[PDB]
């Protein structure tokens, strides 16, 4: 039943400008939300703090040693 | 629709900036957000010069998304006002959070104005009787003037103004207005469930009879809402004096609640900060509010507005800035409340501009001059009774020191509200009567009466007749103590005939949460 | 005084550039001729050296920079827009914007063209059935009437199948990511059931 | 904007040089 079920989804994505401080500068993501949960690719959790009109800022729900720019 | 409808640009917390294409909407306009879960009134407070406006945001902005389109209302927050808004609960938008239906609107008035002018204001010095003793022997109230009970974090200022609300609002005559700036919810139900229970709210259709409305903003909302909620307060208490032209009561709760919500939106405008974190525009945000509750010449708004201190510090800006714009001022003391006296007035630091000998007659004002001067005496031996001892005192200091024991005592007053956690029936004192008191104990008519005979009581009736209660009771004894306990004919039964009296009780089934979790 | 609008905002302070660039171009007609003037200049900086010396050197007067903009200019049928364009950005040393207030300026004209770009990344040669077969699945992901271009990449990493790169969004309907979450929905039910 | 669309600026786009060609004889007198 997961195969007959397996509809990949489109994810709108963006990239990490800087990455410091307890913040991700995360270029894009036009339809995020503010107080969004997002997910970076190593699996840490985020939230979309600050939606500024250039980037939105993303704090790191948990350690960000593991989070680069790109 | 392409000109008058801008989008959301960018959103910092509480601070939400929308960009147009065409005719920026004027500051303080409100607007309104397109598709958002609850109806979303922003606020314009800056332009940023780039066809941007600068919002304060009076709900949640959690749920925006930089592509929402934005409506303008070509007005200010406007709240409907009018007879019909007397016994309902209004938030800062002016909508009904009593479900009650809709706000019967007379008119519908915005937030925002100018104050009264200098030919517009009123010069008149009439006492406002409270019944408690501090307030109408050291700092009597204007009736007509503004009020403000400083203390903060459990003095019992939320507690001094239900028993304000208690004793002047109703036997006023006129309407009265409690606006609820940030203060706990549950204080709001509180004294919604209490104004029902005592008659100044009626529901039904019978709601115009009422003498109150209730506007709440109250510490759960965003700061948006709660720099806000004051400004339609004063709204709803405006429209009485301005229009109906008739005398109300403005209690507001917490506004230091007012400065604390346009400091946490003011951290998000980029403005570089004041001293120690408040905003720079402290003292004319604070002017443009504070001067708008003012008694013009066709009506008056007598209020008495509760300020939070900050961690009990006068010297900080935000209550040094409020202590201009008020007439009367009540401070309260926590080193006087952990001496268990009640209410907390510091009778050294509560001032009034009505304690002069032309107004409230040199009678009153020497008794009130004696009992601070008495006090005073008081303050400056408090380092010698602390470490050399009250056995090494003059004779005359030592005979103060115990009139300044009994008039701190006397000084203390239960409550008509209190008595719900302290048990002691409140006593409402007239004017003529604790001003005879202090009088008398002033001039020492009661140097031989215990201290405790003053802690907790109305007037100079009631200290002796607690001084023959309490001086009874160090003499009272009974012989074999009259208990009569055993033996009692047809009275006590047996334990077990008690236990199978006892209706049993099933337990159904180890918290059954799998079973109402399914459900939905 | 009456400007036509544009088609999509954008940021500030050299996004604004390209706003205010595509506005008067559009109530001139000649989108197109300015972009091809600005990739012109890029290339032109990209050539020589005194040229890009007159925007990364802060000891040049401001003005032997404008007569020189302006002498340069002068000549060669460049449109009125692009000569008073340069002459501001040269009267205020913002010849280094020109890098950005050009893409945003294609920006701008991308959503006028109506044309939207993607990128599909796959393993093999696409074949011209598996090509008119992948436009229709395509498509359903944009959003309007526009003209979604599919640009071809080849990575071998890819098991077969297709990854969408929309430069915004990404349709990972590859296979190599189809066994990447065949392998973790077994996974989680081994050390459940 | 971002790096992704300004690295592309590196290949050159022009399709047309009725400005390069011209104005590379008139910048070495203009800065002489
Ligand atoms: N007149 C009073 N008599 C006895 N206790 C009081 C009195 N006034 C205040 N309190 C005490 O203060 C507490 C609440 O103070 P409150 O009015 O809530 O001040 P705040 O709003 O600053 O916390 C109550 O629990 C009450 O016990
Ligand atoms: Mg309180």
């Amino acid at each position: 039943e997961w195969e007959k079920s397996y509809q990949p989804p489109v994810i709108h994505l963006g990239r990490v400008l800087s990455v410091g401080d307890g913040i991700a500068r995360v270029y894009g993501l036009k339809s995020v939300q503010a107080g969004e949960l997002v997910c970076f690719d190593s699996g840490v959790k985020g939230m979309a703090l600050n939606l500024q009109a250039d980037h939105v800022g993303v704090v790191v729900f948990g350690n960000d040693s593991v989070i680069h720019q790109g | 629709p392409a000109i008058d409808a801008g989008y959301v640009s960018q959103v910092i917390g509480p601070v939400v900036d929308v960009r147009f294409d065409g005719e920026l909407p004027s500051i303080l306009s409100s607007l309104e957000v397109e598709g958002h879960s609850v109806r979303l009134v922003l606020e314009v407070a800056q332009h940023m010069g780039d066809n941007t406006v600068r919002c304060i945001a009076m709900d949640s902005t959690d749920g925006l998304v930089r592509g929402q389109k934005v409506v303008d209302t070509g007005s200010p927050i406007k709240v409907p006002v009018g007879r019909g808004t007397l016994g309902r609960i209004m938030n800062v938008i002016g909508e009904p959070v009593d479900e009650q239906g809709p706000i019967d609107a007379a008119d519908i008035w915005s937030i925002h104005r100018e104050a009264p002018e200098f030919t517009e204001q009123s010069t008149e010095q009439e006492i406002l009787v409270t019944g408690i003793k501090v307030v109408d022997l050291l700092a009597p109230y204007q009736r007509g003037g503004k009020i403000g009970l400083f203390g903060g974090a459990g003095v019992g200022k939320t507690v001094l103004i239900m028993e304000l609300i208690n004793n002047v609002a109703k036997a006023h005559g006129g309407f009265s207005v409690f606006a609820g700036v940030g203060e706990r919810t549950r204080e709001g139900n509180d004294l919604y469930r209490e104004m029902i229970e005592s008659g100044v709210i009626k529901l039904g259709a019978e709601r115009g009879n009422s003498k109150c409305t209730l506007v709440y903003g109250q510490m759960n909302e965003p700061p948006g809402a709660r720099a806000r909620v004051a400004l339609t307060g004063l709204t709803v208490a405006e429209y009485f004096r301005d229009i109906e032209g008739q005398d109300v009561l403005l209690f507001v709760d917490n506004i230091f609640r007012f400065t604390q919500a346009n400091s946490e939106v003011s951290a998000l405008l980029g403005r570089i900060p004041s001293a120690v974190g408040y905003q720079p525009t402290l003292a004319t945000d604070l002017g443009g509010l504070q001067e708008r509750i003012t008694t013009t010449t066709k009506g008056s708004i007598t209020s008495v507005q509760a300020v939070y201190v900050p961690a009990d510090d006068l010297t900080d800006p935000a209550p040094a800035t409020t202590f201009a714009h008020l007439d009367a001022t009540t401070v309260l003391s926590r080193s006087i409340a952990e001496l268990g006296i009640y209410p907390a007035v510091d009778p050294l630091d509560s001032t009034s501009r009505m304690l002069n000998p032309n107004v409230i007659g040199a009678e009153h004002y020497n008794v009130a001059r004696g009992v601070q001067k008495v006090l005073q005496d008081y303050k400056n031996l408090q380092d010698i009774i602390a470490i050399l001892g009250m056995d090494e005192l003059s004779e005359e200091d030592k005979l103060t020191v115990a009139r300044a024991r009994k008039i701190q005592r006397f000084l203390s007053q239960p409550f008509q509200v209190a008595e719900v956690f302290t048990g002691t029936p409140g006593k409402y004192v007239d004017l003529a009567d604790t001003i005879s008191g202090f009088q008398g104990v002033l001039t020492g008519k009661y140097d031989d009466l215990p201290e405790m005979a003053f802690y907790m009581v109305g007037d100079i009736k009631e200290v002796k007749e607690k001084a023959d209660k309490m001086a009874k009771d160090i003499a009272s004894r009974k012989e074999a103590d009259n208990k009569k306990v055993s033996e009692e004919l047809k009275d006590i039964p047996s334990l077990d005939k008690l236990v199978s009296e006892i209706k049993e009780v099933v337990i159904e089934e180890d918290d059954g949460l799998e079973e109402d979790f399914k459900a939905e | 005084l009456k400007l036509p609008t544009a088609p999509l905002q954008l940021s500030g302070t050299s996004a604004q550039i390209a706003t205010l660039l595509w506005q008067v171009a559009a109530k001139e007609n000649q989108l197109d001729k300015v972009q091809d003037e600005l990739y012109q200049f890029i290339e032109l900086f990209k050539q020589h050296s005194e040229l890009r010396r007159l925007a990364t050197d802060p000891f040049v007067p401001t003005l032997v920079r404008t007569k020189i903009i302006s002498s340069v200019l002068k000549d060669s049928g460049a449109s009125e827009i692009t000569k008073k364009l340069f002459e501001a950005l040269a009267d205020e040393g913002a010849l280094s914007a020109l890098l950005e207030v050009t893409v945003n300026y294609e920006e701008l004209m991308l959503a006028h063209k109506k044309e939207v770009y993607c990128t599909v990344i796959t393993a093999e040669p696409l074949d011209k059935l598996e090509r008119v077969e992948l436009t229709k699945k395509a498509e359903k992901f944009v959003d309007a009437g526009f003209k979604l271009v599919m640009q071809e990449k080849i990575d071998k990493k890819l098991l077969g199948g297709f990854v969408i790169e929309f430069s915004d969004r990404r349709v990972d309907m590859s296979t190599a990511k189809k066994v990447e979450e065949f392998n973790n929905f077994v996974n989680k039910l081994v050390l459940s059931i | 904007a971002d790096a992704k669309a300004l690295d592309e600026l590196r290949k050159p786009k022009f399709s047309s040089k009725y400005l390069i060609q011209h104005v590379s004889q008139k910048l070495i007198p203009a800065v002489k």
